[PDB]
């Protein structure tokens, strides 16, 4: 029903968000599209 | 021909100008 | 007493499904090297 | 209204307004027709799009000789 | 009052007024087309066909006057070139006097429908409101839709009561109106096949008179009168005005593509024969065959008739104008006069070049030479200095076979990259820019205007459909909502189906 | 320059020395210019939608409304139903006032970022 | 015969005056250039 | 109101909710991986790897020119990397 | 061939699992 | 005389009907089911 | 009370997703389209049809991802998957521009789909149906731009791709090669949508600045309660204002309502004239008085003659990358240049 | 001639400006 | 400059002919109240 | 374009002779 508290969902999707993203910039910087 | 060319706004504007005169006078009579 | 199964329920996964697996494809993607 | 004779003869041309067939009526049939028309506007399409091709059938100028 | 965007709805519950409205409306329109023809007739010059076509001189209903069998003046002209030739009553000018006639007769029993609206036959015998039966309405007028469209295709279209129809040649060198026999095998549905118009025509017909039979005596279903507002003359203005845009997107298609009623005499290239080197294709297997043959080069280009290589000019590409650039095509380029011949150059070393030639896209392009393999040898430079390929440094010369030019070759650089810089376009053809005091920019045809305007008007008339839909649909809340519309009908839960008050929960 | 093709020159030039089309805040202009031409639009057409019978067919609707009148002239709750099932429920506002705040901070600030 | 009942008086405000002048002179600014060419 | 689906906020926050959903999700995205490491993406879809947009010594675009040809002027280029 | 089995798999069992942990409540 | 593209033309023209008609077979059987209490 | 009326019942049902009759092609060519979009993005590249790279896989950002246009030599067939060029073949298909189409097609289809969505819940909440007759402007640009525009050229090649910079490329092609810059029917666009814009934050911020104090926090928002009879607002005292700070003001909240659904719409239609005009080449792109004057005087220079120099640049120098199907070889001598650069 | 045009128009939009601020219809209340 | 002589007579009746349209509708407008 | 002003002047006389004698303002016996 509740048992998990909702910020805590929110923080871990949250940085979840924030790892995804960050790969795909770290790829622009590597290997396919990056120049080099 | 050779004519003016602004003969034809000058004869436009001359039909025109004192025509929607009087359509105006006229119409407004008429609502009242 | 709430149903499970619903039209919400498939609109949802049929956006849903698909997204992450694209997202799994684009992250391997960042690993290719020319 | 003002009578005259060629409405007289006119009048029952105009004399059934509101008047519907029960239900659905002939609903069934034109949709039949309808599809057959959807199906025969694609052919048509499709034979000017190219996307269709027919033997003997030149979609160019060069079918008037 | 009335908002002056409704002055019209007054006709609305008055169906003699209505049609008083609509017999001016034809009036209108009737006259226009005597009009429109009687100014293209004052202007036309029909003496030369060949090069100064009715396309090039701004025409635009002489060509479908000529389509269905009217080329002749009183005047002792046809657009076909022949001359001492007896129209009959149906000249160009008996047409538009006809139409001028028919809208001074249309005018006046449209004053009598105006005055004498209260006639007998529009009030419902039952509740002596004025009503109109409108799926009645529908069959009669369908009926004798499919009557007309019938004979249409079975005299007129075929010879057997009436001229035919403009038919011509793939390069459009030698049309005339010729009766038609139907096509009743597929290539009738091939839109470059005039015999599937004449099918069309026949079996559209007798469609149109059954449906036509059906519709008079079958009333409409109740589910569907009800659909439909089938009781409301605003319905029939939605569902006509999508039928009209249907129709004006498939005529503006028909005349920017080519088909077997939009013919290029008449209207124009079009634009995909400049794009596929159409006429060049055709000029090019000629000249072949006539050295093929033996004929020598001059020969060769000579037999070419100057029709064709008109055609081949980026002049008449439909594709080459502009929205104010206003008035015949022969403003802008000129009248044409001549043929000059067809321009060969070579380089230096003897190697015959070819002038790469304008795409329709560009207003403006340069003047770049290849060999027959596409490699670059000459062309114009912008920047001199780091020049490799000038024609003075590859010594390109241009010769002319064929036209008024023939035999004659020009060595001296300006005089050569002015040719060059007409290739571009084409053929090349001599001008008459006085006559007009035409100022050198390409102009669009009848082709191009036509297909504008009536691809403009059907998107327009595809949003009157919308308007006159939505009035229909919701005729009930045209002023507004209801003030008493309660807040469980538009909150969610309370009713299981959207808006329909017995499903509660 | 103070000119209509003045203008255009600026902005040819501009985007060969700057490409500005590939610029993010550019990118948000016309997020908040193509947004606010859309949910002008919308709430023209929701408000329009909604508008209480006051008045004849022969009429404006426009005179359904005087100037100064306490009451509001359209249903808020039958445009929420509307577009709540348009799009879907908690997609729609029903505060007025969150509204007309959305309405002014999404171009306002979009073209903030463009300048 | 009697008058047709059909018939209705016809309206513009001020306010409608003022913004359809706007239009066709704004409208007429604009598009004068393109006559001219 | 409501119409009767079961609340998001109650559902992401249920134990169940989220016991099914951690293989649900890694699972996707797993599968979404091996889709490219893999290579079946290029081959399903046409794409070229790094090494076959060109042959070796060529720097033309195996550009299609043709409408009903065009299926086999793709299969000719592709050849020309074999 | 061999590679779509491999992409299929996590799929397929992801499948498995939500249908073995949903089952009950689905009958009712 | 029945050309490739007219044998795709009958494969399109079928699929789209089996698509049409397995949609509508399943809302069909759906709104049978769960129907609305008047 | 048939299968009918039981199927109508169903597809009407109050639920989170109202589905509706409209629903049925909604929801597919919807889907279909967006699910197109960001498979060809992800997956598909565009080196057969424009030697371009844009997909993800091949190393473009998004940015620069598209599903482009098919190849010229299509011309405008439909590029139907069964069809006489793929022949069913779905890999040929993705690579001759098939997805180009299919999104095309179906997202023609779903915005018909979803503006009968309009016209469906607007009949059956029971409002007018205005938002649909509003949505009009977005069809009528998505149809001149993406089927009018390359119907009237020689290819779906020339109409826009679906990306990001693909887009920005076809702005950059139009001032080029249309000057649309110059066309009253653009620049009745312009005015539309910024026009929009301006009504749109001009009357948020109105009525947020001639708020009723109805609740007592520094939070204006509590305060409101959508059933209120009142309005929540003082149109009197904004009346006031913007005639003291303007010169002239509303004064009828059902006309500035109507007038900002008239704005942008209308704008939106004009822009689409202009571009159905544009698939002809029927241009607004010179003014004839200009260039007659410019050719005979050479100090004669304007911001007119100053852009169609920029015009010609953008022309030489996209065409051969941008056109490959033409083989447009301009050697160096040949390019349009000023001094140094 | 096109001078005196363009001008003429302006200058009319200008009066329209003075006469739609200074000789509206005043806004009357309820 | 070279511009074209219709002009002025297109732009002068395109502004006149609406123009008087809308100031006959006005003034009746006026003359009922 | 002179030829049709003329024309069109004396079409539109003819036009007024319609209404001036159909559509005249009825004199009535007061
Ligand atoms: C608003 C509501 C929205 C409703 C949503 C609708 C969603 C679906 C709409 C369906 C889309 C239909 C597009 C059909 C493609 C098309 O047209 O396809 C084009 C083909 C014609 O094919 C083209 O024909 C050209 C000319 O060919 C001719 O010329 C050549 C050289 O001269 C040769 O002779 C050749 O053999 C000969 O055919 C070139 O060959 C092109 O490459 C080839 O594509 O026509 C045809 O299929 C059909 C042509 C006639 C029908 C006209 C259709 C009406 C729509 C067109 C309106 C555009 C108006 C243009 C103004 C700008
Ligand atoms: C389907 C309609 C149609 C078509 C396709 C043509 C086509 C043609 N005509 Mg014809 N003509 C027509 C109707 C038509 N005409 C009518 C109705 C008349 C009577 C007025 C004429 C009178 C006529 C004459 C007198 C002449 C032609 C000529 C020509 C040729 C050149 C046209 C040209 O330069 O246009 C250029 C057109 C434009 C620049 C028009 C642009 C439209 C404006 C900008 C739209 C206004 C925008 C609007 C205000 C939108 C804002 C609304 C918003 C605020 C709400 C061409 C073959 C000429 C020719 O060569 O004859 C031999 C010629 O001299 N025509
Ligand atoms: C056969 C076609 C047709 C017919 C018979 C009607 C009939 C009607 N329309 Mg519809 N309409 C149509 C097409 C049609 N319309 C199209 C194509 C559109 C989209 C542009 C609309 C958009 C539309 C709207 C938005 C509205 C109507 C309304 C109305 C009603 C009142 C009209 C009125 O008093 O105008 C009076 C108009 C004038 C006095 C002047 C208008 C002048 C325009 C700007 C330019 C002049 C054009 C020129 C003279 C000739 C036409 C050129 C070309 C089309 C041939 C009436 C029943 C009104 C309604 O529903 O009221 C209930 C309404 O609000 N119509
Ligand atoms: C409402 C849903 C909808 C709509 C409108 C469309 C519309 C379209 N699709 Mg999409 N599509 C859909 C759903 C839809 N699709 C779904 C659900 C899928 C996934 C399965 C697809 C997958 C898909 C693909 C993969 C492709 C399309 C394509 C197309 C286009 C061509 C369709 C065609 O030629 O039809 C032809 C068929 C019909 C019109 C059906 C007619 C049915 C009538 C009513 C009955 C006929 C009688 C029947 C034949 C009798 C059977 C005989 C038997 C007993 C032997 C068109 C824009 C093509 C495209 O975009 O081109 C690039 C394409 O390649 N569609
Ligand atoms: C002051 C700057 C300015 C402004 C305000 C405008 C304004 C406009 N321009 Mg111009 N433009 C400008 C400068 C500017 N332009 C310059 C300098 C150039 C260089 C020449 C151009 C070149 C240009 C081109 C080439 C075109 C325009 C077009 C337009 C119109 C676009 C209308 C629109 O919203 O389409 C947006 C698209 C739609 C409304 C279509 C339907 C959209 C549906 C509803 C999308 C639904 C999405 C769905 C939910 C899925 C989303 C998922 C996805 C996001 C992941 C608009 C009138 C277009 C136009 O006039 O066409 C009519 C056009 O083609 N402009
Ligand atoms: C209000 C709108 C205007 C009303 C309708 C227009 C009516 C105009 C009628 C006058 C026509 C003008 C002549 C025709 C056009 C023409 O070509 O003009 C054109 C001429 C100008 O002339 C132009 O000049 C050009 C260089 O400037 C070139 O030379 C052109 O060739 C030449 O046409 O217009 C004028 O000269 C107008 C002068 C007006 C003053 C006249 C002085 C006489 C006044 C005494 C009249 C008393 C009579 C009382 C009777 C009781
Ligand atoms: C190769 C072809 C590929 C494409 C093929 C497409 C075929 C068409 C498939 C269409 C499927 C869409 C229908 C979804 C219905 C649903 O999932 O069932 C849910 C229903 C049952 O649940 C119920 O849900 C109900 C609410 S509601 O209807 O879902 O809103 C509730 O009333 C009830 O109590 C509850 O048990
Ligand atoms: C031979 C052919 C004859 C052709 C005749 C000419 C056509 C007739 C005249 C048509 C012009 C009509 C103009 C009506 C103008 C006018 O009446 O508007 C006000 C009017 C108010 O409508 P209501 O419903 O309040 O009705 C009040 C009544 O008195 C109206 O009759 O709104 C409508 O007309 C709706 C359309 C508004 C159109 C909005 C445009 C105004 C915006 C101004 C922006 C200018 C641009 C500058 C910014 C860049
Ligand atoms: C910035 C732009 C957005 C504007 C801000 C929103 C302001 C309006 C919110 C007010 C409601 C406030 C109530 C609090 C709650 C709140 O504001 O909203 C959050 C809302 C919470 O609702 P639940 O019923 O889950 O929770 C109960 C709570 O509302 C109690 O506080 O959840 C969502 O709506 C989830 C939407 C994801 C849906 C997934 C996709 C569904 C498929 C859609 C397919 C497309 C539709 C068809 C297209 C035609
Ligand atoms: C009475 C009578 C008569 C007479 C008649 C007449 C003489 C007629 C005429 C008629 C006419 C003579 C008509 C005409 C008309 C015209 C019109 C109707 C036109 C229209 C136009 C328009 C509408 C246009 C528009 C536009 C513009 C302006 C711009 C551009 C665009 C557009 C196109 C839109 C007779 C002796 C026979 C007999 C006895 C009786
Ligand atoms: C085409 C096709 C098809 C279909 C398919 C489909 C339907 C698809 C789908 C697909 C899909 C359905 C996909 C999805 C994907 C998604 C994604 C890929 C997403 C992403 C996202 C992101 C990345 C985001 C993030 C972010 C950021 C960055 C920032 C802000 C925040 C956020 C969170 C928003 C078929 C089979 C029929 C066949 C034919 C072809
Ligand atoms: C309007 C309803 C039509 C919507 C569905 C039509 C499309 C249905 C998907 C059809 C895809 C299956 C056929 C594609 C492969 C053709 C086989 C082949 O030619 O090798
Ligand atoms: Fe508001």
């Amino acid at each position: 029903g509740g048992r998990i508290p909702l910020w805590i969902v929110a923080t871990v999707a949250g940085m979840g968000v924030i790892v995804i993203v960050g790969l795909f910039f770290y790829g622009a910087y590597a290997g396919l599209g990056s120049s080099l | 021909m050779e004519v003016n060319q602004l003969g034809l706004i000058a004869t436009a504007l001359f039909v025109l100008v004192p025509s929607v005169f009087l359509i105006i006078l006229y119409v407004q009579t008429e609502s009242q | 007493s709430y149903p499970i199964f619903t039209v919400r329920w498939v609109a949802v996964h049929t956006l849903a499904v698909p997204t992450i697996f694209f997202l799994g494809a684009i992250a391997a993607m960042q690993f290719i090297q020319r | 209204a003002r009578r005259t004779w060629l409405g007289d003869i006119l009048r029952p041309l105009n004399s059934e307004y509101g008047k519907v067939a029960p239900g659905w009526g002939t609903t069934p049939l034109m949709a039949v027709f309808m599809g057959l028309f959807l199906v025969f506007l694609l052919i048509i399409l499709e034979i000017y799009n190219s996307t269709l091709i027919l033997d003997g059938v030149n979609v160019s100028w060069k079918a008037l000789g | 009052g009335l908002p002056w965007y409704r002055v019209h709805t007054v006709l609305i519950n008055d169906p003699g007024r209505l049609i008083a409205a609509h017999l001016m409306h034809t009036a209108l329109v009737a006259g226009w087309a005597g009009s429109m023809a009687l100014y293209e007739l004052a202007t036309f010059d029909p003496s030369d066909p060949v090069l100064n076509p009715m396309w090039r001189q701004g025409m635009f209903v002489l060509p479908f006057m000529a389509r269905l069998g009217v080329t002749g003046s009183w005047s002792g002209w046809s657009i076909t070139g022949e001359t001492g030739i007896d129209p009959g009553f149906w000249s160009f000018e008996g047409v538009a006097l006809a139409h001028i006639v028919l809208s001074g007769l249309l005018f006046l029993a449209a004053c009598w429908h105006w005055v004498y609206w209260d006639l007998e036959l529009f009030r419902d015998p039952r509740t002596g409101e004025p009503a109109l039966d409108l799926p009645k309405m529908f069959g009669i007028h369908l009926f004798l839709a499919g009557l007309l469209c019938f004979g249409f295709g079975a005299f007129h279209l075929t010879g057997l009561f009436g001229p035919g129809m403009w038919v011509s040649d793939p390069y459009g060198l030698t049309g005339s109106v010729q009766p038609v026999a139907p096509e009743w095998g597929p290539d009738g549905f091939n839109p470059y096949n005039p015999g599937g118009v004449v099918a069309h025509h026949i079996a559209a017909g007798i469609v149109g008179i059954i449906a036509g039979l059906f519709h008079i005596l079958v009333r409409p279903p109740q589910r569907l009168y009800k659909a439909l507002r089938m009781g409301n003359i605003e319905t029939v203005l939605s569902s006509s005005i999508a039928a009209v845009f249907f129709a004006a997107f498939v005529v503006a298609g028909t005349m920017w593509y080519g088909s077997a009623t939009t013919p290029i005499e008449l209207f124009g290239p079009t634009r995909y024969q400049w794009d596929s080197s159409y006429f060049q294709q055709e000029i090019n297997r000629r000249v072949q065959a006539s050295l093929a043959s033996g004929a020598t080069l001059e020969e060769a280009w000579s037999a070419i008739p100057e029709k064709l290589a008109f055609y081949d000019y980026i002049g008449n590409n439909p594709a080459k104008g502009g929205l104010f650039r206003t008035g015949p095509m022969n403003k802008g380029d000129g009248i044409a006069q001549a043929w000059k011949g067809h321009a060969v150059f070579r380089n230096k070393e003897g190697e015959e070049l070819f002038v790469r030639r304008m795409p329709a896209f560009f207003e403006s392009f340069p003047v770049i030479l290849t060999d027959k393999n596409g490699v670059v040898k000459a062309d114009i430079p912008f920047r001199r200095a780091e020049s490799k390929y000038s024609f003075e440094q590859q010594g390109v010369t241009v010769s002319f076979y064929g036209g008024e030019l023939n035999g004659q070759t020009f060595t001296d650089p300006p005089t050569v990259k002015s040719y060059a810089r007409k290739a571009i376009f084409g053929e090349i053809f001599e001008f008459d820019t006085e006559t007009l005091n035409s100022d050198g920019i390409f102009r669009t045809s009848p082709r191009g205007w036509f297909t504008f305007a009536h691809a403009v008007f059907a998107l327009l008339f595809f949003f009157g459909h919308i308007w006159h839909g939505a009035r229909t649909l919701f005729r009930d809340v045209f002023s507004g909502i209801d003030p008493e519309l309660s807040p469980e009908q538009v909150e969610w839960g309370f009713y299981q189906k959207v808006g329909d008050v017995t499903t509660r929960r | 320059p103070l000119g209509i093709s003045g203008t255009f020159n600026f902005m040819i030039v501009f985007q060969a020395e700057h490409n500005i089309l590939m610029h993010p805040f550019h990118q948000l202009g016309v997020a908040g210019v193509f947004g606010g031409a859309l949910f002008c639009a919308m709430h023209g057409s929701l408000v329009t939608s909604s508008l209480i019978r006051e008045t004849t067919e022969t009429e404006s609707a426009n005179y359904g409304y005087k100037f100064g009148q306490e009451e509001e002239t359209y249903n808020i709750v039958a445009a929420h139903g509307y577009f709540g099932r348009l799009i879907f429920q908690y997609a729609s506002f029903n505060n007025s006032r969150s509204l007309h705040f959305f309405l002014a901070a999404w171009p306002v600030v979009g073209v903030w970022f463009t300048a | 015969m009697e008058p047709n009942p059909n018939r209705q008086p016809v309206e513009l405000n001020r306010t409608s005056l003022y913004l359809g002048l706007l239009l066709i002179l704004v409208l007429a600014l604009l598009f004068s250039s393109y006559f001219f060419n | 109101g409501t119409t009767g689906e079961r609340p998001f906020s109650d559902i992401i926050t249920s134990v169940r909710y989220w016991v099914i959903h951690s293989i649900t999700i890694p699972a996707l995205f797993i599968a979404g991986w091996l889709f490219v490491s893999t290579g079946l993406a290029y081959d399903v879809f046409g794409t070229p790897r790094p090494d076959s947009y060109y042959a070796q010594e060529q720097r033309s675009i195996p550009l299609v020119t043709d409408r009903f040809e065009a299926k086999q002027q793709v299969e000719t280029f592709l050849e020309q990397l074999k | 061939d061999w590679r779509v089995l491999v992409v299929l798999l996590p799929v397929l069992l992801a499948a498995g699992w939500a249908v073995r942990n949903i089952l009950p409540y689905a009958v009712k | 005389t029945i050309t490739p593209s007219l044998k795709g033309f009958f494969i399109g023209l079928l699929s789209g009907a089996v698509v049409l008609g397995l949609t509508f077979a399943v809302l069909i059987a759906i709104s049978q089911i769960d129907k609305v209490q008047r | 009370r048939g299968w009918f009326d039981i199927l109508d019942d169903w597809l009407k049902r109050d639920r989170f997703v109202f589905v509706g009759w409209s629903g049925i092609l909604l929801f597919p060519c919807a889907y279909l389209a967006l699910g197109g979009w960001l498979t060809g993005t992800t997956f598909v590249t565009s080196w057969y049809t424009h030697g371009l790279a844009s997909s993800y896989l091949e190393g473009c950002n998004f940015l620069t991802v598209a599903v482009s246009t098919p190849a010229n030599s299509m011309g405008h067939s439909l590029l139907l998957l069964w069809g006489p060029e793929a022949q069913g073949d779905f890999t040929r298909w993705c690579q001759l521009g098939g997805l180009w189409t299919f999104i095309a097609l179906h997202g023609a289809f779903g915005l018909i789909g979803f503006m009968l969505r309009q016209f469906e819940i607007a009949r059956l909440v029971g409002v007018r149906p205005y938002n649909a007759i509003a949505f009009s402007a977005p069809i009528a640009v998505f149809v001149s731009v993406f089927l009018i525009y390359p119907l009237g050229q020689s290819s779906w090649f020339f109409a826009p791709s679906f990306g990001v910079a693909a887009i920005f490329r076809f702005l950059l092609f139009f001032q080029g090669f249309h000057n649309w810059t110059l066309n009253p029917f653009h620049m009745m666009g312009v005015a539309g949508v910024l026009g929009g814009a301006l009504l749109c934050a001009i009357h948020g911020a109105t009525v947020e600045n001639t708020l009723f104090q109805d609740g007592e926090g520094a939070s204006t928002f509590r305060a409101f309660n959508p059933t209120q009879a009142e309005e929540t607002y003082s149109m009197v005292t904004a009346n006031r204002f913007w005639s003291q700070i303007f010169g002239i003001a509303f004064s009828n909240k059902r006309w500035l309502h109507f007038f900002m659904l008239f704005v942008p719409v209308t704008g939106l239609w004009m822009s689409a004239i202009g571009v159905v005009g544009l698939a002809l080449n029927l241009r607004s792109y010179d003014f004839i008085s200009q260039e007659i004057r410019a050719a005979e005087d050479p100090e004669f220079e304007t911001f007119y003659t100053k852009n169609l120099l920029l015009n010609e640049g953008i022309r030489a120098w996209m065409a051969p990358q941008d056109q490959p199907h033409e083989n447009f070889v301009f050697p160096e001598e040949v390019l349009p240049r000023g001094n140094a650069l | 001639m096109e001078t005196i045009t363009y001008v003429f128009i302006f200058a009319c939009i200008i009066a329209l400006f003075f006469f739609a601020i200074f000789f509206r219809e005043p806004p009357r209340i309820t």
